[PDB]
RNA sequence: UAGCCCUGAAAAUGGAUGGCGCUGGAGCGUCGGGCCCAUACCCGGCCGUCGCCGGCGUCGAGAGUGGACGGGAGCGGCGGCCCGGAGCCCCGCGGACGCUACGCCGCGACGAGUAGGAGGGCCGCUGCGGUGAGCCUUGAAGCCUAGGGCGCGGGCCCGG
RNA sequence: AGAACUGGCGCUGCGGGAUGAACCGAACGCCGGGUUAAGGCGCCCGAUGCCGACGCUCAUCAGACCCCAGAAAAGGUGUU
């Protein structure tokens, strides 16, 4: 997967094809971070493969729908379970974030781990992804935030250049 | 604004330029008559860019518009009055030359009976007294 | 089989009147059907972390 | 560039004679005009044969002829051909059929003409029957040259049966190994 | 070649039915819209009228 | 599919490209079809004598789908104008070259 | 434990992320929306080739995807005193181009090329048989030419 | 040095790889308008002169894009 802008996460659910041996097989769901919904729906049977002895050509799904927040607007801190591959093995790995959505922090996620551990999208496996409430927080920098009358100013700005003309009088203040 | 045909339609040409033949301006026991490069290792053949470009069928002219002269015309090359006279019905659409071989006496005279016949000869005042 | 079963179908279509369509035709895309979560919810499954 | 193939789509047929035959050019003419305007294809098959070649236009004898025309059916048809007629010594009398070739031999237009039958041109062909109505149109034997009892196989390849290129026939001529298992081997 | 979808009368040629379906959605979408204007009215007139 | 990008059309893309980049053959000419009689006059033995009845069989595949598509000209398009994304990786890997079952209606109106 | 950075890390003309340079990036990773241009793709022109044709109806009188006469019976319609019957053009004597059939026209698709193979040449050189009631001391051939042109080209014509 | 399968070069120009037989796109009649592929968009050099997003990194030998043109084991209370 590219993860090419924002994450989107999606609910999809699937079956495999009703045998002469067994009718009604259970319909297992799963939780896709996708761009879209037919990377979704190729991501399904990617990890329903690892677990499952099912597979495109003798399953189907039989729902892919966009699920999303209940709280936009609440700001809200995500625990993620994340099972990347490195150059040497491969590792299971806790991270924190702080996002008002949940499709937004794993989007922050894929951003991060390209950022620190060079690990690429398609070496990365989500695991979980659950909004977690304050005082269980063990990473320091989303921890610093919890703060009633937080306060800090903007120091040194810096913006808006060959915009505001390239030839100038003028040296402009970084307030 | 001698004798003005019938229907001139705009000449495009596809080029202008008088395909020269290749090291020819390098040397001057090579003429500029074309002929095709057939080495095997030159660079006009094997067609690279930014050099002698070389013929083809695609450089062909307009088929309504092939072999007209600037003024419109397309030329028949004559020799006496009798062949002169053969170019009465199409004087709209072709027109006369005379012969670098005829005579001044005898081109006196066959360029006054082309004005008769509303020809138009090229050279009316070629080898004059 | 399919020569023998198929000559002689033909002629019931004869005697009955009717247009089977006794020419084989390949697996077709699927039809619309319609599962059912009766009683239940969907298993929530998840990939398992990394142990060597 | 939009495919990968080997040429072929210049077909090789003959549009026209080789020949510069004045009055067969004349003809070719007169049935090309009635090729593409009488909607018929006895028509098409009499042009495109004066087209072809001298080889593909072979002689046609007075026994090919009248043995095709005893059949059922032709009891009052003419034999259209595209060739040469010529006759059999071999046959000794002749029915009175209604012929119509190019270039009829001598003894042929004799024979028969003492019968009582009538010889034909393609041009009075046209005004007899337009659209060939009626009409048996004969060929000639084309493989019956001397050129192809040499084309074949090989005549050194098993049973082939395909007459070498000799010099000349005789013993000491082509006949000792490869022709006899003593001498050799035997294809 | 004049192109469909880009003049009428062209259209007209292979489909009669496309003028009908065209002046059914422009009948329509004039009175979907009469209705919308008038409506999104209606809700401030009565709150001016309030006021 | 590491040559071809494919899904699945709506109804005004497989109308988009019958109407402005549909052509038929007849015998082996590319003909524009700008009537509703050289439809009829070749394909007319199957009961779609017009234009938008050759639309039907070829949106609601039935039974004369074989002779009405290999009636039209393959559709000669022209270059997309969005741009492309890699060209020579799947779709769901982040390219192009694949199934994509309801986005190549996106494409379409780019290409046609 | 693993990302970047560093140590490990030494070659002979002066030197190479291509250079200049670059550190709120002109570096690395993960993405976005714009934007740039191939002889590729789409639309149009023109050239050739190839495929499938058309027109001998120059038929301003030709008209025919069905056709006539003349008799046994019925109308709608043309002129009534409800009985009814072919008119061959003419007040205009008229009406473009064409089709070297080896020609002309139409439509569609195509066009890299060594070795090699075919075709076309109204490309050119020398000589012959015919032919232009050809050309010329009122200036031929040849040569020269910041002259004018034609042909995709081979080349050619004209002016001085 | 020698095989297998397929594509190429040789016989082949063009766009990109600074440069180039073979890499990546794409194959070529002569042009006009449109759009793109691979590849890019400080200035050479057409195009980010976007008020682009998020981090990682300071080197007294930084790093910088397929083939492709330079490095390993080991090590660092250097930072993440
Ligand atoms: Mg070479
Ligand atoms: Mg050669
Ligand atoms: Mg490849």
């Amino acid at each position: 997967m590219k993860a090419s802008g924002t994450l989107r996460e999606y609910k999809v659910v699937g079956r495999c094809l009703p045998t002469p041996k067994c009718h009604t097989p259970p319909l297992y769901r799963m939780r896709i971070f996708a761009p879209n919904h037919v990377v979704a729906k190729s991501r399904f049977w990617y990890f329903v493969s690892q677990l499952k002895k099912m597979k495109k050509s003798s399953g189907e799904i039989v729902y892919c729908g966009q699920v999303f927040e209940k709280s936009p607007l609440r700001v809200k801190n995500f625990g993620i379970w994340l099972r990347y591959d490195s150059r040497s093995g491969t590792h299971n790995m806790y991270r924190e974030y702080r996002d008002l959505t949940t499709a937004g922090a794993v989007t922050q996620c894929y951003r991060d781990m390209g950022a620190r551990h060079r690990a690429r999208a398609h070496s990365i496996q989500i695991m979980k992804v659950e909004e977690i409430a304050a005082s269980k927080c063990r990473r320091p920098a989303v921890k610093q935030f919890h703060d009633s009358k937080i306060k800090f100013p903007l120091p040194h700005r810096v913006l808006r250049r060959q915009h505001k003309p390239r030839f100038t009088t003028k040296r402009p203040n970084t307030f | 604004a001698a004798l003005r045909p019938l229907v001139k339609p705009k000449i495009v040409k596809k080029r202008t330029k008088k395909f020269i033949r290749h090291q020819s301006d390098r040397y001057v026991k090579i003429k500029r008559n074309w002929r095709k490069p057939r080495g095997i290792d030159n660079r006009v053949r094997r067609r690279f860019k930014g050099q002698i470009l070389m013929p083809n069928i695609g450089y062909g002219s307009n088929k309504k518009t092939k072999h007209m002269l600037p003024s419109g015309f397309r030329k028949f090359l004559v020799h006496n009055v009798k062949e002169l006279e053969v170019l009465l019905m199409c004087n709209k659409s072709y027109c006369a030359e005379i012969a670098h071989n005829v005579s001044s006496k005898n081109r006196k005279a066959i360029v006054e009976r082309a004005a008769q016949l509303a020809i138009r000869v090229t050279n009316p005042n070629a080898r004059l007294r | 089989k399919r020569v023998k079963e198929n000559d002689q179908k033909k002629k019931e279509a004869k005697e009955k009147g009717t247009w089977v369509q006794l020419k084989r035709q390949p697996a077709p895309p699927r039809e619309a059907h319609f599962v059912r979560t009766n009683g239940k919810e969907p298993e929530l499954l998840e990939p398992i972390p990394y142990e060597f | 560039g939009v495919d990968i193939r080997h040429n072929k789509d210049r077909k090789v047929r003959r549009k026209e004679p080789k020949s510069q035959d004045i009055y067969l050019r004349l003809l070719v003419k007169l049935y090309r005009f009635l090729a593409r305007r009488t909607n018929s294809t006895f028509n098409q098959v009499v042009l495109k044969r004066l087209f072809m070649s001298r080889t593909n236009r072979p002689p046609l004898s007075l026994s090919r002829m009248i043995r095709k025309m005893k059949l059922p059916g032709r009891e009052n048809k003419t034999a259209v051909v595209v060739g040469t007629i010529t006759d059999d010594v071999r046959v000794q009398e002749v029915p009175k059929l209604k012929v119509c070739a190019l270039r009829v031999t001598s003894r042929a237009r004799s024979r028969i003409l003492r019968a009582g039958g009538k010889i034909l041109t393609f041009d009075q062909l046209a005004l007899d029957s337009p659209k060939g109505c009626g009409t048996v149109l004969l060929s000639g034997p084309r493989k019956g040259r001397e050129v192809y009892r040499h084309f074949g196989k090989a005549p050194g390849t098993p049973h082939s049966h395909t007459k070498p290129y000799v010099r000349s026939k005789g013993r000491k001529f082509e006949r000792a190994r490869g022709r006899r298992a003593s001498r050799g081997y035997k294809n | 070649k004049k192109n469909p979808l880009k003049n009428l009368r062209i259209m007209l040629k292979l489909n009669p039915y496309a003028k009908t379906m065209r002046r059914n959605t422009i009948l329509r979408q004039a009175r979907n819209h009469k209705l919308r204007v008038d409506k999104a009215a209606a809700a401030a007139a009565a709150l001016q009228a309030k006021s | 599919e590491p040559y071809i990008a494919w899904g699945y059309p709506n109804l005004k893309s497989v109308n988009e490209l019958i109407y402005k980049r549909g052509y038929g053959k007849i015998n082996k000419k590319r003909i524009a079809l700008t009537d509703n009689a050289l439809i009829a006059r070749s394909l007319g033995k199957y009961g779609i004598i017009c234009m938008e009845d050759l639309i039907h069989e070829i949106y609601t595949v039935g039974k004369r789908f074989k002779e009405a598509n290999n009636f039209l000209w393959p559709f000669k398009l022209s270059s997309p104008r969005g741009g492309m994304k890699k060209k020579t990786t799947h779709f769901v890997e982040g390219g192009d070259a694949g199934n994509r079952e309801d986005q190549i209606n996106r494409l379409i109106r780019r290409m046609n």
